[PDB]
């Protein structure tokens, strides 16, 4: 039990094609959840903070190109901050800036891939004592430019990548694109969700990797699998909470 | 009724319960010398646990005992199987197969998995396995092996049969006396109250059906496994019984960790006390609880085998005439069949069948005096009366034999006129 | 709890596998059998649980290797003795030791398998008796004549035969 | 009594405080930190007393079951002759006598053992006729040459009569049948 994403819970899609744009500022309420479905290297990375004005200090989590840098810096932030192809405008003045180091160095360039979708990444940011943690797994998933827009079926355990000490109050976070040539960007997406306090299951296999978890006190019959201890439930009567 | 059906039954009773024995500086304390004091304090406890424990594994022993050797003259096994058209050979041991088994009893074996000898390199080289057995172990807690293997159990089943197929009822009570099958078997139908002619004239009916039934039986247990479901869940309670105490070895308690070395390893010897003495203490109670829970099986398990002793005795030693005791019917005959953790009976019974109307009088008045019949009921076909046992349609001529006189006919209700045949 | 950089300075010794030690992983302390492991951690673990919380295998700060731990502790032991003021030797039943050809206390001079566990102390005899020690598994012991403990198979009683006829009768 | 001394020897167990004895506590410590120890042995030695009252409850249980079968052998084997085997002592039941025991009772069953048997050739029927006779009580047995009916559990030879016989059908159906004469008085 802990902070998770609730099963078939509510969340939001944001398209991206060469008409439209979304990047509005997502709640930061107990941790999120983050998936981006995207053919090329788009969702470049994201600011965290609670007003993202000059009057506090803002996290910026993004890939260059070539490295994954955070900035935990006060801002003057850019309305709708973006990339310009590689180039970053994301920021006018950045002052008294308590934390700029790389994360890892991940080439990650700015070319437009034509087709389909062809990967989704997944990722979990949640705040435990002052330090912003990033849970990250990478799936391909082949998504189509119409007719359907859902998320991938089965589980993808999302393995532990940093702890960021950040050590300041977030309440809110906006995504940043790049912008390839200051047009409407490419085929893109991304999806925010919200943590809940939930109990949950998990079922490892032999080889020690996750697969096949259920959400505790979903439906009753999720919390009979929670209380047998198994994702197999005999016929019969149960009693539930 | 006109006719009757033999019908086997079978009947599972539990006898015996897995052996247990628990070492608690095993179980309380991975390794931990730190554990193994400050459990002094605690050792009047375990003992208490282990007397409770041992004095369940003798019960065990002694639940075997009372079931199975009631009887000490171990009678060889015939070497013909066919005693008077009567097919004992799926009840007996086959001399040429090569285990000391019948039939019916490798079916019964084959159908409890019995999870509960290991060796410290088997468990060593399996690691990967994660075998339930090995992780038992590892925290103290010990199976032990019955006194009686299934050899011998078998042994004391097939000196049981054999016994009461060449001497009968007779070797319960005092030295066996032999007798052939078929006088045995009228003996057994005029104890339900049928004559011992109609066992003569049908004997080879009553045979092929005794035959069909014990066919029958050996079917269904060749099919569904359901039948064993008593003593499947006297063994997967004792599984999961012990699977549950290494389970909850993972229980904080209230501690900092429920892991021994992390605590000893993170603290000093002033606060390392004091959640070690938690874990102690949330570790005993499960042990307790443990220890209770097998106290509660123990005495239902012993309930079912005085049970299962006393029909041993009272079914297959002797015939019984309690109703539904030793199976559905009217009881002829029970043979033992020995079954992982207890004891399965083939209920030999007899059921009437194919009843016929009968037009019936209480009495007949064949004169100033009343006629009431001796052992039967008077039966009409129409025109004719008729005397006939209870159990089958055998009418004969009413004789001052088959009645007798007991006053005048005035006062009997339903009385009816008929004469009465006087050699 | 997860992979660590920052230690105190204690030591760094070898590797001691398939004997039971005194091991110290990252500050995790603890007794066990260090062995080879065909589990591979995800890098950022650096332990491993069983079924209970006990830490079951680790990964070698030094060798990038998991390595189980098992408990050097493990096998039933049961005493077989007469009464004191009867004798003072006794015999010893190992349940998981097979020694048909040790872990055990003493090699003794008699060594047979019993089905119950290596038994040693006692020596094997053709009779059959009734049960006087339960030892298990259809074996018993008892102090029987100079006098010494002996294991025996038990008795089920004694060897009858029903001389069965179809036309014989016993009154 | 093992139970009663086990649980006089439990009162030494520290149950992790400082001490198993409260004087020792009281007299070393003030009242805000005996407290906790005094609590230690208080749920210790609660723990104990609960212990001692399951099993005592588990061992009544036992001792139930055995004076509820006691009662019913004291209705069944004393107060009347039972025909179950086994149930008052090894053989055939005649009576039995209870015995008053400290804790318990001591029937004393009085049974019919029967012994010294012989071998008889025996026949299930009587071919005396077209008509087959078998026995009413009893078994047919031949002592060589001549042919009698005697009881089952005792040999008491006698003569077959129409009285010790019955008629029931032909002889050609009984297996085993042997052919004899049967007197009419
Ligand atoms: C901004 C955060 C960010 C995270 C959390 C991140 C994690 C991350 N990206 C990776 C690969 C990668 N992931 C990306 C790209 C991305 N994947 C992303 O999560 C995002 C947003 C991009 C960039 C837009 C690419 C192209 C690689 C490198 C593949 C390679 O060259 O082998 C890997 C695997 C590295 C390895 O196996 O050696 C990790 C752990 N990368 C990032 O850039
Ligand atoms: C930690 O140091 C040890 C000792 O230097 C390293 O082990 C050596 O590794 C090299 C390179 O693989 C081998 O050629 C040597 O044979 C190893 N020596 C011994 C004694 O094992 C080890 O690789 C280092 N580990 C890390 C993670 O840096
Ligand atoms: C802070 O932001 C305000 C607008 O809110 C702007 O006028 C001002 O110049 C900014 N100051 C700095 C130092 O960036
Ligand atoms: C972080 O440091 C880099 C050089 O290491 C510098 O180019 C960059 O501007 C810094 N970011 C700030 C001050 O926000
Ligand atoms: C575990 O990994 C092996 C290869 O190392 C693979 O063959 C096997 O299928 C995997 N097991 C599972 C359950 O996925
Ligand atoms: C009794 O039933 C059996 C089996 O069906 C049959 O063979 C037999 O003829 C029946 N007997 C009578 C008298 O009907
Ligand atoms: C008894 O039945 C078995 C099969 O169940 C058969 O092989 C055997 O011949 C039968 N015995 C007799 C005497 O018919
Ligand atoms: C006996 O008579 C009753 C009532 O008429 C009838 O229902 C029943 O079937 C009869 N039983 C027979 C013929 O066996
Ligand atoms: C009744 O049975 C007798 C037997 O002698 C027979 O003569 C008579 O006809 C029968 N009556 C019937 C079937 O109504
Ligand atoms: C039997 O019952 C019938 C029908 O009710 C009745 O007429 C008759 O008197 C009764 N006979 C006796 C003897 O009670
Ligand atoms: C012991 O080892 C022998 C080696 O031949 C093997 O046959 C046997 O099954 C093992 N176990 C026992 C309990 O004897
Ligand atoms: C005991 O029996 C075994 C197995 O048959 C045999 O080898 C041994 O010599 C016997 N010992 C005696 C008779 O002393
Ligand atoms: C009866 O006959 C059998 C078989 O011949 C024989 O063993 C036995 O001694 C005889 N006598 C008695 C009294 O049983
Ligand atoms: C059998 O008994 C009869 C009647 O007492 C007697 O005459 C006869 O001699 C006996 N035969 C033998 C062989 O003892
Ligand atoms: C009794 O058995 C013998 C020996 O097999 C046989 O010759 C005889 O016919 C049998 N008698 C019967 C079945 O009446």
């Amino acid at each position: 039990e802990g902070f998770f994403l609730p099963f078939d819970s509510n969340v939001t899609w944001y398209s991206f094609w060469n008409q439209k744009y979304s990047v509005a500022t997502s709640p930061f309420g107990d941790g999120v959840y983050f998936s981006t479905i995207d053919k090329s290297n788009v969702v470049r990375g994201w600011v965290f903070g609670t007003t993202l004005d000059n009057d506090t200090q803002s996290v910026l989590l993004y890939n260059d190109g070539t490295h994954v840098r955070v900035e935990v810096c006060t801002f003057h932030f850019c309305p709708t901050p973006v990339f310009s192809a590689s180039s970053p405008h994301l920021y006018s003045s950045a002052f008294n800036c308590t934390l700029n180091y790389t994360l890892a160095s991940v080439r990650a360039d700015f070319t437009e891939v034509d087709g389909s979708f062809k990967t989704i990444r997944e990722f979990v940011f949640k705040l435990q004592d002052g330090s912003l943690n990033v849970y990250y797994a990478s799936t391909s998933y082949v998504l189509a430019i119409g007719a359907t827009s859902q998320l991938p079926s089965g589980v993808t355990p999302l393995v532990p990548l940093w702890k960021i000490p950040i050590g300041l109050n977030i309440t809110n976070f906006k995504t940043l694109v790049y912008l390839r040539s200051d047009n409407t960007p490419l085929q893109a997406a991304y999806v925010v969700g919200h943590l809940k306090r939930r109990t949950m299951m998990f079922k490892y296999d032999e080889n020690g990797t996750i697969v096949d978890a259920i959400d505790c006190a979903l439906d009753p019959l999720s919390e009979t699998k929670c209380t047998l201890r198994s994702f197999i439930v005999e016929k019969g009567i149960y009693q539930t909470s | 009724p006109t006719n009757f059906t033999i019908s086997v039954t079978t009947e599972v009773m539990p006898v015996s319960m897995t052996k247990t024995s628990v070492d608690c500086t095993m179980y309380i304390c991975g390794d931990s010398v730190e554990c193994s004091t400050l459990l002094l304090q605690y050792g009047s406890f375990c003992t208490q646990l282990n007397r409770a424990l041992t004095g369940i594994a003798v019960e065990q022993d002694k639940n075997t005992q009372e079931v199975f050797a009631q009887v000490k003259q171990i009678y060889k096994t015939p070497d013909i199987k066919d005693f008077g058209g009567f097919n004992f050979s799926q009840i007996l041991p086959d001399p040429s197969k090569p285990s000391k088994r019948s039939f019916i009893e490798d079916l019964l074996f084959n159908k409890v998995t019995l999870a509960d000898v290991k060796q410290y390199g088997d468990c060593l080289g399996d690691i990967q396995a994660r075998d339930l057995i090995c992780a038992q172990k590892f925290n103290g807690l010990t199976v032990l092996p019955p006194l009686l293997t299934d050899e011998m159990i078998a042994a004391y089943t097939a000196a049981l049969i054999s016994g009461t197929a060449t001497a009968g009822w007779t070797f319960g009570a005092g030295a066996a006396l032999q007798i052939p099958f078929a006088m045995q078997m009228a003996y057994r139908f005029n104890g339900i109250g049928v004559t011992q002619n109609v066992l003569y004239e049908n004997q080879k009916l009553i045979a092929n059906q005794f035959n069909s039934a014990i066919g029958k039986i050996q079917e269904s247990l060749t099919s569904t496994a359901s039948a064993l479901g008593k003593l499947q869940d006297v063994v997967n309670q004792n599984a999961q019984a012990l699977n549950t105490l290494v389970k909850q070895l993972s229980s904080n308690f209230g501690a900092i960790s429920s892991v021994l070395n992390d605590i000893i390893s993170r603290l000093d010897k002033v606060e390392a006390e004091v959640q070690i003495d938690r874990l102690i203490t949330g570790r005993l109670q499960s042990l307790q609880t443990y220890v209770t829970q097998q106290l509660i099986r123990a005495a239902e398990i012993r309930a079912s085998a005085n049970l299962a002793a006393t029909k041993m005795s009272e079914c297959v030693l002797g015939q019984s005439k309690r109703v539904d005791f030793c199976g559905k019917g009217y009881h002829l005959m029970s043979f033992p069949q020995a079954a992982p953790h207890g004891v399965v009976f083939l209920h030999v019974t007899y059921i009437p069948s194919q009843e016929r109307n009968f037009t019936t009088a209480p009495a007949i008045c064949h004169e100033g005096k009343a006629h009431f019949p001796r052992e039967g009921v008077f039966v009409s076909n129409g025109t004719h009366w008729f005397i006939t046992q209870r159990n089958f349609y055998e009418p004969q001529i009413i004789t001052t034999d088959n009645t007798f006189v007991s006053g005048t006919c005035d006062v009997v209700i339903g009385i009816v006129n008929n004469t009465v045949y006087d050699p | 709890n997860a992979p660590a950089t920052v230690c105190g300075p204690k030591q760094s010794t070898e590797l001691i596998k398939n004997k039971c030690v005194n091991f110290n992983f990252n500050g995790l302390t603890g007794t066990g059998v260090l062995t080879d492991s065909n589990k591979k951690f995800q890098s950022f673990q650096q332990f491993g649980r069983d079924v209970s919380d006990f830490t079951d295998s680790v990964k070698d700060p030094k060798t990038l290797e998991v390595l189980d731990i098992t408990p050097c502790s493990y096998g039933g032991v049961s005493v077989i003795t007469p009464g004191t003021n009867a004798s003072t030797q006794v015999a010893v039943l190992y349940q998981d030791v097979n020694c048909t050809d040790w872990r055990v206390y003493s090699t003794g001079t008699n060594m047979f398998q019993t089905q119950a566990g290596c038994l040693i102390g006692a020596e094997h005899v053709n009779n059959s008796y009734d049960c006087d020690i339960p030892i298990g598994a259809g074996i018993c012991a008892t102090y029987h004549t100079n006098k010494r403990i002996v294991a025996y198979v038990m008795s089920l009683g004694a060897e009858n035969s029903v001389a069965y006829s179809n036309n014989t009768i016993a009154i």
